[PDB]
RNA sequence: CCGGGUGUUACAGCCCCGCCCCGGCAGCAGCAGCUCGCCGAAUCCCGGGGCCGAGGGAGCGAGACCUGUGUCGCCGCGCUCUCCCCCCU
RNA sequence: CACGGCGCGUCGCGGCGCGCGCGAGCGAGCGCACGGGGUCGGCGGCGAUGUCGGCUACCCACCCGACCCGUCUUGAAACACGGACCAAGGAGU
RNA sequence: CCCAUACCCGGCCGUCGCUGGCAGUCGGCAGAGCGAGAAAGAGAGUGGCGCGGACGCUACGCCGCGACGAGUAGGAGGGCCGCUGCGGUGAGCCUUGAAGCCUAGGGCGCGG
RNA sequence: CGGGGUCCGGUGCGGAGAGCCCUUCGUCCCGGGAAACGGGGCGCGGCCGGA
């Protein structure tokens, strides 16, 4: 009935100043702003959900316009709650500053 | 011959015994345990008798074949894997299903099954979930428990019972088992005030609350 | 109550110094979970997250009286070929 | 306690060390594994005119990177020189 | 706390080294080893039923271990890269369609 | 009614954004608590409220 995930923003790729590695993304999870608070989210699955034009099949339902790129949280980043994430395919650059759902079912509690 | 005795040393740590070699030589009493030095069947036929050879040669060898594999030791089939359970999960605990069709429904937990799946049920009279299996990873175990140490669940229910077959029709055996379990579960949860409504409700996340902050 | 002055334990305290068993008692690099160290043949246990799984005929025992098998080498163990006793189903 | 037989025991210092014989250097099975590189004797869904797969290649978008080549030169993106574009010919015999 | 093509661990390609290993496919005519700390014989001798057992080995081949890989001028090697003609060879192809040319099609090779 | 005076309360801000509000499985019976002034109505016709 309600919402079962947590908001994150796809801030950007793991990068230096002149090089960027697109195989690792940086997520800003809402509400967590320090390293001693990000150990909860380590290993949780994350999803980038977006609409498209063509219909695609969905598990346990009729086809619709929704598509998803899956991934998982790997490790903390920085000192301010930033999180490193790895997805099965590198996220498109058009998702910079957009919503990624981090879920809870890879649970350890 | 000889009855198989148990191991003479308790496991101190995995792979290390409590007693040393000499202590074992003493405890086993080995000082007085010294020791010193198909493919054919004959059948009658109505002629005479024929020596039929079972395990006969194949009538077709393939163009080419793969070689054998090297031997490895630490790999075991899923049947005899050691089963682990989270410390926070004990019989009579409330869980929150996170991924099934019953998303975020508070459900009572009863028993760990043989293959590692949790046998779970919140009495479908109030939260509408039957006897079911659920993976222990995909559930949140809150720190609210009831006492179900004094309830009996049938021994016939198991993973073979819950295994999918093949439209799915519920069986009368399923109905009677669910009734038998819930007739004992329900009075226990009705003793605790405001617990039936809690199980009826559905967990959700609103803005301003974060799982890493909130405790359960 | 405050300010100034005198002064040497008074209606507060502080520092040093012989001994009383270095007076005695805990305790001790202290979860009074930060008062200050260097370590571990004087060190072990448990747990969590991430990435990967390349290689593919290793042999065992059977004895010229047999011809099987594919859980094998090194390493660490347990049980039996001795006899009793205890506990739980 | 990586101690475990009997002897002849000096193979010996006073017993321990440490030698000589004992069908003569042959006890066997099962089982578990922190043991010469992964397996499952574990599972779940969706599939006929709208859906599944197609790295690359066609077009488009985004983030990062990114100065036009050849040549002589210590130094070329150069306010150094040759070069509008395309086809064929073209130089260690 | 952040990250380089640096360092550590793993996979893959190639080069170099071990001037490494394999002719032992020794089968009812046989007995399946030469990885095991110690230069050298699983040494030869004379006296007190069921007929059965994968792959290999273009030796210019196959297989195993380590280390390493920048490059102008220049040197060398390999090209089952390419073009034209000649001697051989493919009981080669082809009017049931060759050469050539075009392609939003399917692929191979690090590359030609 | 607004602005001042006294006085009384709070002040690591409990008249707090480190907070507040709404909170959703649904339906059926009977009982208690709150309400009888309440709830719902392009169901209504007006009156003000805004540059
Ligand atoms: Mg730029
Ligand atoms: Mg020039
Ligand atoms: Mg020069
Ligand atoms: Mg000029
Ligand atoms: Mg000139
Ligand atoms: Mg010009
Ligand atoms: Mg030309
Ligand atoms: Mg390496
Ligand atoms: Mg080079
Ligand atoms: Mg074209």
């Amino acid at each position: 009935s309600g919402r079962l995930w947590c908001k994150a923003i796809f801030a950007g790729y793991k990068r230096g100043l002149r090089n960027q590695r697109e195989h690792t993304a940086l997520l800003k999870i809402e509400g967590v702003y320090a390293r001693d608070e990000t150990e909860f989210y380590l290993g949780k699955r994350c999803a980038y959900v977006y609409k498209a034009k063509n219909n695609t099949v969905t598990p346990g339902g009729k086809p619709n316009k929704t598509r998803v790129i899956w991934g998982k949280v790997t490790r903390a980043h920085g000192n301010s709650g930033m999180v490193r994430a790895k997805f099965r395919s590198n996220l498109p650059a058009k998702a910079i500053g957009h919503r990624i759902r981090v879920m809870l079912y890879p649970s350890r509690i | 011959k000889g009855k198989p005795h148990c191991s003479r040393n308790p496991v101190l740590v995995r792979g290390i015994g409590r007693y040393s070699r000499s202590a074992m030589y003493s405890r086993k009493a080995l000082y007085k345990r010294k020791y010193a030095a198909l493919a054919t069947v004959t059948k009658p036929v109505g002629g005479g008798t024929r020596v039929v050879k079972l395990r006969k040669m194949p009538r077709y060898y393939p163009t080419e074949d793969v070689p054998r594999k090297l031997l490895s030791h630490g790999k075991k089939p899923f049947s005899q894997h050691v089963r682990k359970l989270r410390a926070s999960i004990t019989p009579g605990t409330i869980l929150i299903i996170l991924t099934g069709r019953h998303r975020g429904k508070r459900v009572v937990f009863l028993k760990q099954l043989s293959s590692g799946l949790l046998l779970v049920t919140g009495p479908l009279s109030l939260n509408r979930v039957p006897l079911r299996r659920t993976h222990q990873k995909f559930v949140i175990a809150t720190s609210t428990k009831i006492d179900i140490s004094g309830v009996k669940i049938p021994k016939h229910l198991t993973d073979a019972y819950f295994k999918k077959k093949k439209k799915y029709e519920i069986t009368e055996q399923r109905k009677v088992d669910q009734k038998a379990v819930d007739s004992q579960i329900l009075p226990k949860i009705k003793a605790v005030p405001q617990l039936q409504g809690y199980l009826r409700s559905v967990f959700a996340l609103t803005n301003g609350v974060y799982p890493h902050k909130l405790v359960f």
